[PDB]
């Protein structure tokens, strides 16, 4: 039992080892996809609205959406869907970074 | 390489009698505390005796060139002395055994010496080039080079140089001097040619003075065993008893191997 | 400082003469090889992140027990640590890469590493397996050229045979 | 020391001429065929501290003797230089691979190593047994047919050279027996 | 010993970062600039004996306070040193040629050489006056106007690299001096 | 007798190391470099003959003194030792460019020639006006290649380095 | 093979000389302090086959990664090499403490250990888990005297400090 | 200055390696024998007054040439610097009868003594006599015990073997 779970471990580290990096790639792929903005199309999508909805609970962005009214959410009343821009944006955040430890 | 059993003795003893020089307190001096770190003493000595089978591959013109010159060397350092001129003569292995003695035992070594300054060292620098100039006689290297033979050996040769002018920098007054002195022998003798300039260069820098040696520009260096083994099943080589200088050289007068 | 300048010029300084035909030779075939060389430079330097994030992460997928209690990384920090070694390591294949030989990984890299490591308790196998999975990573042409991933392959071989 | 260039001059001044076309037909056989004696270098060289490690642990494998007690094998120390000759050994081949001509293995290892270990009471069959273990495992590894490790090369012929490197290490296996 | 390669590298050691792009850029005009460094001191290595022969003999040949009993050139041997040092400055100066960077001449020659020629009483203006001539043969030797020798290359741009000659040839004269 | 390969071989088994990626970058320069040296070596094999006659020829052509009385060639015998040490030196160019260092030609020719050349009589300066005769007689399209001309002058350029 | 008597007879050899009081008195306390020495040695040969039973056991319960498929023990044949290693450790601690010194212990197990520790790729932090567990396995006076005890400890720790 | 202490360092230094067991065992043995070393040199610090007066006494009485005319003591002057001199030699058996080796009394006293005894024509043997005359003069136990007085007898001898 015990030689034979050491032998078990081996073939088991090879893709165990695997699965979890490329759970940790995708981790900033997605993130980062998040914050470099939300079109109109994706946005009324659902999966557009449970993303926006992921950075809102999560404190990742701000994205604006669509007022309750459904005119989109401008700052200034000549563009539509902008946002505000300060201090914030220049603060990384850790899970844009794949790499911890530098 | 294989020294004739007659020889081990002589080199040896004389040996022996020049550590006794170098060293009468019996307290272990300055000089041969030869590794800081404690694997240090066995690599350096593992180096040592791969060494000798390096000198063994060389080719056998080198070879004697060699053993005739540390010949004359030798007698140079015998001073007249017939007897020892003999002595000297009759065996090889005594006679580079016996330069290195002399010179080491009388501190001649800029491995002994500490320059300061920039006129000193560059000096060394100068000799050194001379002497590299005489190994090589092409842009190939020589085989007698060898600062390691493995992997990871030629570091720890670094930090041998390195561990070793420290050293040189902490002996006392008294023997950085007789240092001096002994050196400005070392040069001005085993030279023996009366310039003016060049014993003034001596006067003037002895440590131009420590780094004096054979022509060739390496010291033979003393072994207790050349390739015999502690292990029991030891085959030692069968001597005959007439040899000259070119039958240690070449290897001929062997015969079997002969002893379990 | 290994290269093929410091080889040539080193030999033939110490034969106290110019330099012959021979070493014109050597020179002009580093020029010849730097090209693919210098394309796995500009690559290692293009995502050494992802190489180093994945490897430090198959160098504790294999030994976990450095994770567990006890004499190695028991903390972020120390993983922390792992990383930027593995960082270094990296840098010392990207420098090598640009000079082209085992000069400065060498004599910055491997030159008394062995006391350091076994002073601190830390295993080589480790660092051997992280370097053994960025060898079986890369393919021959996705990566980068052939010539180059030779030549990565090589710098990254060595490393091994100086660790193990 | 002679390479293969230097092996057509030397043969050249024994027949005391010039060149000639054949020599230099053979010549260029060895250039075209450079790279793969580069690639063939790089191959060895690159797993050659593994080679060494099977190739010692194996001949220990074959025979107890060597690890018996009075054995020469016995210790660290002795262990110790067995790994390092075996490195030694390795190294040395590798540089006749490079050279195209035996004639640095010749001089620089081979001359005076039989009546060496003779001396030191080092079992020279045994010394044969790890040569040979080098040669299979080097051969192994330079036809990329080894169980450990498959490096990607634009395939080719390269047989020869094999038969050049088997002919090193039984060059070797010979000396010293 | 630096090349222009451990240049980059000990540079980029200094930035303490990996190598980088514009010194890659730099490094593939030197690649790119290669044959010329190649071919340009294949020219001084060629007539190097006969510069080092002008060259002096022009030195004596300024001011004969040197060759007067008393000065420095004041005997054979004296001369035969002479000369030997303008080969060994040469040879210094060619090895920074091929090696693009100034270290190994700064490591291996100039490093104590003014207070060794202080030392001995060997005048420095008169060295740096031999420096200077070895600069104008060795650039009229490196552009192909040369009044002896007119040898054949493919025409080109070969300024920059006289300029680099110029500079080590400039720091050896303010080396002595 | 210094190549590529004894050098970097050489260095490296001083070293005590094994070849590393460096030396075989010197050796593939040796690969590229050795077209250009064999095509000047079988064209030189080709008229050895009428380069050692025109060489004589303009050697005594210089100086004539030698063929006067005294301490020179007085005999057909000593002009057949002439033209035999040419023959010497143009099989020894010949080598030189094979091998594609100036090994042989240096530790057969070269080196103690000048104890000899000083013992015997014989001045050096007659070798030089042959060599430069033949340098300058050279022309780069109508004798072989270009690229084959500068390996010849090369060589040709370091036996008149080592002989004045 | 360093003992009191190998050190001062080979100082009062290099001195060349008789050896006088200093060495008398050196050696007179090596015979004072080899009634506890050699009480170890009898005991240690006692029961020796435990001590390398609970010395491997906890060897292995402590690295467990050691039994993995490749790189360690993967058979019972290498664990019965990993105690005949523990065999030959207390083998060596044993002929120790007969001699006093640490001589055949260093110059049988310790020089060159590391070449081959790093070659075979056998973890020296194992041994080193076996070591301690041993010390820390026993009481001063219920197993032996207290003497003999802090020599033991002294040995053991000789070997740790040796081998990390 | 050889004792324990300095020879068993200096050796541990000469390997490079800390103290083991064995030096302990060996300064063990000095801190030993030291209460009989010490015995015999507060005693011999006690009455050294009396020791010299018949030691010199003893040196005239044997030889009497020394005072007749010639090379030798032929003032009160000089016989006052031969007592001087034997006050020297216990001052030098007391100081290694303190350290408790042969170090100072060498380095000191017996280093190069023979050349100034041959240059200014001092005949050793009356030394000799002297110190030969303590020795036989020392009863076992009437100023030192029995186990002390062999100590002193060592010193002693030691003297004699130098001078001899
Ligand atoms: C840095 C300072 C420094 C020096 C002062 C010299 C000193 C020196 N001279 C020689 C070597 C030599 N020196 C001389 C000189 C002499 N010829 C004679 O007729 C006179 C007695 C004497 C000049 C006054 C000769 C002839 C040799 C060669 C000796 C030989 O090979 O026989 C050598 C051995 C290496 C060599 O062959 O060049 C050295 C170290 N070298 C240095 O590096
Ligand atoms: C220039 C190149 C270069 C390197 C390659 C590193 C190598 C290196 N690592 C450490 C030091 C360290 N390295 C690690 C790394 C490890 N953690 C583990 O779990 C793994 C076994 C391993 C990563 C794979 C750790 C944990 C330390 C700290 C060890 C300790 O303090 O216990 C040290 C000592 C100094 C320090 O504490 O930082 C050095 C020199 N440093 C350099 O300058
Ligand atoms: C400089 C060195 C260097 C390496 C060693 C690689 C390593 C590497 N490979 C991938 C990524 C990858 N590597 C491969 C390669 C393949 N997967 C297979 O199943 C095939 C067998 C094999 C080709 C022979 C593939 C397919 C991916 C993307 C998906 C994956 O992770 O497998 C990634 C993630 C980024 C990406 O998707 O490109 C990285 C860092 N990259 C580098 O820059
Ligand atoms: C340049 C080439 C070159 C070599 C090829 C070696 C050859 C060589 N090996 C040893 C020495 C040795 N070689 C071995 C090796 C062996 N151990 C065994 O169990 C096996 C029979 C064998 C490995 C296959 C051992 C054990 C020693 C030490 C022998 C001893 O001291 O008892 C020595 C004596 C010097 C020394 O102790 O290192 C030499 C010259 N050295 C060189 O310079
Ligand atoms: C500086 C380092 C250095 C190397 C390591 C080599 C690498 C190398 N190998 C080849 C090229 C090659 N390499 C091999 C080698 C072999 N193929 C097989 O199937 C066998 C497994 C193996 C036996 C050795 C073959 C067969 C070729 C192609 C044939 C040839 O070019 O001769 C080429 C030609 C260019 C290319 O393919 O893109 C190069 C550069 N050359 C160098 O300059
Ligand atoms: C590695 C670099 C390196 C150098 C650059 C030289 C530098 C140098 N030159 C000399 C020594 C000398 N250098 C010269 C040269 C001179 N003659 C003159 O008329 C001019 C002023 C000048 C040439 C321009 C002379 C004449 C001597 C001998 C001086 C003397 O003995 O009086 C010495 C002392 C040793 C010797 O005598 O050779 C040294 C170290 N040596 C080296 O090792
Ligand atoms: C192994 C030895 C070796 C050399 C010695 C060089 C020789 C060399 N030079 C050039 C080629 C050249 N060489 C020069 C050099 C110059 N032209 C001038 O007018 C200036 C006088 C001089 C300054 C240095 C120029 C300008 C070219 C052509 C431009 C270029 O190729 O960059 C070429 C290109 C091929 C050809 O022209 O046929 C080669 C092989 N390369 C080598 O591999
Ligand atoms: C020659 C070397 C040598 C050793 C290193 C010991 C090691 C050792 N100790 C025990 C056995 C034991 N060792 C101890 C000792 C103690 N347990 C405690 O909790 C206390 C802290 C500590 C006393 C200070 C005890 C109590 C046992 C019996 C029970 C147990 O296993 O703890 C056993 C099993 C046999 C037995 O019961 O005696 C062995 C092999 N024996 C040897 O012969
Ligand atoms: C540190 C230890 C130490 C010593 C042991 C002495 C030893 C000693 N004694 C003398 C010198 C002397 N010692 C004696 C003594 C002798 N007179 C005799 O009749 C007897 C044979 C003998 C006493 C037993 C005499 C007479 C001299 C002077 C000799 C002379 O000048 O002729 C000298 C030369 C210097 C001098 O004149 O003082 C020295 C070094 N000195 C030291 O520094
Ligand atoms: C003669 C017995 C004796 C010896 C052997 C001695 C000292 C000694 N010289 C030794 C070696 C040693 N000493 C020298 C210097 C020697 N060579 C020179 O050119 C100069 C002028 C020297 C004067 C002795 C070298 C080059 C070496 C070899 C280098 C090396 O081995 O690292 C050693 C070995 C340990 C070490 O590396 O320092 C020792 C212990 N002192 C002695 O009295
Ligand atoms: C052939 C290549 C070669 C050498 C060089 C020596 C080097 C050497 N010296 C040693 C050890 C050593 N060395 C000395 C110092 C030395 N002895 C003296 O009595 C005096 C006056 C000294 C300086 C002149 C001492 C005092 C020791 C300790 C052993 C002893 O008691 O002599 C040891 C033993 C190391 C160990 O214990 O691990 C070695 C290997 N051995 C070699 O194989
Ligand atoms: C201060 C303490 C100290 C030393 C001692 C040296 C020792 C030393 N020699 C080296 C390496 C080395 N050594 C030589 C041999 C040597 N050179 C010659 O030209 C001749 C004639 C020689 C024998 C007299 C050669 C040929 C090399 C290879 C480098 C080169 O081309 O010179 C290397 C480089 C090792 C490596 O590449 O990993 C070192 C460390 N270094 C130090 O720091
Ligand atoms: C039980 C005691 C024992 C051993 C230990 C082995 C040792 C061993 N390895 C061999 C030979 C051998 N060994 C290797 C190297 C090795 N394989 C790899 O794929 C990798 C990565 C390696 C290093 C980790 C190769 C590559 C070969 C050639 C055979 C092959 O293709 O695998 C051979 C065949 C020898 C011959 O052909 O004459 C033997 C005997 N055998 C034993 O009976
Ligand atoms: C009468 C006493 C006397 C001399 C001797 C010469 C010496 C001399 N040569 C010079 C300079 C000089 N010398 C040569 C080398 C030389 N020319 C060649 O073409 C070949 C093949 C040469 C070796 C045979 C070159 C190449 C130059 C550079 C000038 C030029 O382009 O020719 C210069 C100029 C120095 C300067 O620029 O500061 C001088 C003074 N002059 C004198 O007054």
């Amino acid at each position: 039992v015990d030689s034979s779970f050491a032998d078990f471990r081996s073939s088991m580290w090879e893709s165990r080892r695997e699965s979890l990096t490329a759970q940790d790639f995708g981790a900033v792929a997605r993130v980062q996809r998040i914050k470099n903005g939300l079109d109109e199309k994706y946005l009324m999508t659902l999966d557009g609205m449970l993303d926006a909805r992921y950075a809102r609970f999560q404190k990742i962005a701000e994205p604006a959406v669509l007022s309750p009214t459904g005119t989109p959410m401008t700052e200034i009343p000549g563009t539509p869907y902008l946002g505000s821009v300060g201090a914030m944006d220049f603060i990384a955040q850790e899970e844009e970074s794949v790499a911890f430890w530098k | 390489l294989f020294t004739p059993p007659v020889d081990e003795f002589m080199a040896s003893s004389v040996q022996s009698q020049y550590i006794q020089k170098a060293c009468p307190s019996g307290v272990p001096p300055i000089q041969c505390i030869e590794g800081v770190t404690s694997d240090q003493p066995y690599a350096a000595r593992t180096l040592k005796r791969q060494t000798e089978l390096r000198y063994h591959q060389l080719p056998v013109a080198v070879k004697l060139r060699k053993a005739y010159e540390t010949r004359r060397a030798a007698v140079v350092a015998t001073h007249g002395c017939s007897h020892e001129e003999g002595r000297v003569l009759s065996y090889p292995r005594m006679a580079s055994a016996m330069l290195i003695g002399q010179a080491e035992a009388s501190k001649a070594c800029s491995r002994y010496f500490v320059p300061n300054g920039p006129a000193e060292k560059h000096m060394l620098q100068a000799v050194e080039n001379r002497y590299m100039a005489a190994v090589n006689g092409s842009g190939v290297f020589s085989g007698a080079c060898t600062d390691g033979q493995t992997r990871y050996e030629a570091y720890l040769m670094q930090l041998r140089g390195k561990s070793a002018e420290f050293r040189a920098k902490q002996y006392s007054t008294f023997e950085k001097e007789s240092m001096k002195y002994a050196a400005r022998k070392q040069a001005l003798i085993q030279k023996g040619h009366d310039c003016n300039a060049e014993e003034v260069i001596f006067s003037n820098y002895p440590i131009v003075a420590s780094a004096m040696r054979p022509t060739f520009g390496y010291y033979t260096p003393i072994v207790k065993n050349p390739g015999i083994g502690s292990v029991i099943n030891i085959m030692r080589p069968v001597w005959d008893k007439n040899s000259s200088i070119s039958s240690p050289a070449t290897l001929v007068g062997v015969g079997g191997f002969v002893q379990p | 400082m290994k290269s093929v300048i410091t080889t040539t010029i080193s030999a033939a300084d110490a034969a106290g003469r110019f330099p012959s035909s021979s070493d014109l030779e050597s020179i002009q075939g580093n020029i010849q090889r730097a090209s693919a060389r210098l394309e796995a430079a500009e690559k290692l330097s293009g995502n050494h992140e992802a190489v180093v994030k994945e490897a430090g992460d198959a160098c504790f997928a294999k030994y976990s027990y450095l994770k567990n209690s006890g004499e190695a990384g028991d903390s972020q920090e120390k993983i922390n640590k792992c990383y930027r070694d593995v960082d270094h390591y990296m840098r010392l294949i990207n420098y090598s890469l640009v000079v082209g030989g085992t000069g400065p990984l060498d004599e910055w890299g491997i030159a008394g590493s062995r006391e350091v490591y076994r002073t601190l308790n830390l295993p080589g196998s480790a660092y051997i397996a992280s370097f053994t999975f960025t060898r079986d990573r890369l393919c021959v042409p996705r990566d980068m050229s052939s010539q180059a991933g030779v030549e990565f392959v090589a710098a990254l071989d060595y490393v091994i045979n100086s660790l193990s | 020391m002679l390479d293969a260039f230097s092996r057509v001059v030397v043969n050249s001044d024994s027949k005391a001429a010039y060149v000639g076309g054949s020599d230099l037909q053979s010549l260029k056989t060895f250039i075209s065929d450079g790279n793969k004696r580069l690639d063939a270098v790089n191959c060895i060289v690159s797993n050659a501290s593994c080679i060494v490690s099977d190739a010692i642990s194996g001949m220990i494998c074959e025979n107890p003797g060597l690890i018996a007690p009075g054995g020469n094998c016995y210790t660290n120390r002795r262990m110790a230089a067995c790994l390092r000759d075996g490195e030694i050994i390795l190294r040395y081949v590798s540089y006749a691979l490079l050279a195209g001509d035996s004639s640095v293995l010749d001089d620089r290892c081979l001359n005076g190593l039989k009546e060496t270990y003779i001396a030191l009471g080092v079992p020279t069959a045994s010394t044969s047994r790890a040569v040979s273990i080098m040669k299979a495992a080097s051969t192994a590894f330079i036809m990329n047919t080894a169980s450990g490790r498959k490096i990607e090369i634009a395939a080719g012929d390269c047989q020869a050279l094999q038969s050049e490197a088997a002919a090193y290490f039984d060059k070797v296996g010979s000396a010293v027996d």
